């Protein structure tokens, strides 16, 4: 009928960095109803090796080089040297 | 091993669209092909004084707010045979993942069902004429590898996505 | 026309940078990062 997929979500203060190698801590939330509505436009993986053209080929959910996401973006684009 | 104490506050971070525009003596070069895939040649292409409208999301393993595929899903790495290359992957159609801070996103269950098996129509064998596709999830990690964490309304969400990458297709 | 793209760049470092130093002026936060 109206089977959704409920993924379990945490907020967390202290973050790993994902502009340079670093650590980060925020203040605690204000706000009683943190709400977005994002829309899935993509998907960044990779695949499990060992097992080059074998019958069955893994792919597992990936990110963190934050290029990748802009990359995805730009990539039709290009800048030339102009006179 | 610099430690900083900044007055610690909380705003709200907003995406605006960033356009990019021609840096001084150089073009921007748009290429029109529909369905460029990466790396080649472009045949359909021209020049631009901006790219387009990019909202710039900061969010792992889930792209979000950003450029659909008008045609076909089209994936995108700079070897497909190096196992240790990301792949990124374009979209046909949006899906949506509403999310609050009291711990949860949901997806529809059909809507992203369907999407695997198109992306699943394509994965590394090269668009290969068929073999097993599986989805597992993430090996291990930082969280922020590890589970899709993304900044909702200010705050930094960690949501735990196993049951998107879970499952058999050919 | 017929020219050449690929999985470099136009703008990845760029606005990888614009935006890590968008982030700081936005999201500040207490810092700890090691040299």
């Amino acid at each position: 009928g109206s089977d959704t997929i409920t993924l379990p979500c945490r907020i967390k203060q202290i973050i790993n960095m994902w502009q340079k190698v670093g650590k980060a801590m925020y203040a605690p939330p204000i706000s009683g109803q943190i709400r977005c509505s994002s829309n899935i436009t993509g998907l960044l993986l990779t695949r499990d090796g060992g097992n080059s053209n074998n019958e069955s080929e893994i792919f597992r959910p990936g990110g963190g080089d934050m290029r990748d996401n802009w990359r995805s973006e730009l990539y039709k684009y290009k800048v030339v040297k102009i006179e | 091993t610099s430690v900083i104490t900044q007055a610690c506050p909380k705003v709200s971070f907003e995406p605006i669209p960033i356009h990019y525009c021609a840096p001084a003596g150089f073009a921007i070069l748009k290429c029109n092909n529909k369905t460029f895939n990466g790396t080649g040649p472009c045949t359909n292409v021209s020049t631009v004084q901006c790219t387009h409208g990019i909202r710039p999301v900061v969010s792992t393993q889930l792209l979000l707010n950003g450029s659909l595929a008008e045609e076909e899903v089209v994936i995108r790495s700079v070897n497909f045979t190096d196992n240790a290359k990301t792949i990124i992957v374009q979209l046909n159609t949006s899906v949506e993942i509403n999310c609050t801070g009291a711990g949860h996103c949901n997806i529809s269950r059909a809507k992203w069902n369907n999407t695997l098996k198109q992306i699943a129509s394509k994965l590394r064998e090269q668009f290969g004429n068929n073999k097993t596709i599986i989805f597992k999830q993430s090996s291990g990690g930082d969280p922020e590898i590890v589970t899709h964490s993304f900044n909702c309304g200010g705050e930094f969400f960690y949501c735990n996505s196993t049951q998107l990458f879970n499952s058999t297709w050919f | 026309t017929e020219n050449f793209n690929m999985w470099k760049n136009d703008m990845v470092e760029q606005m990888h940078e614009d935006i890590i130093s968008l982030w700081d002026q936005s999201l500040k936060p207490c810092v700890k990062l090691t040299p």
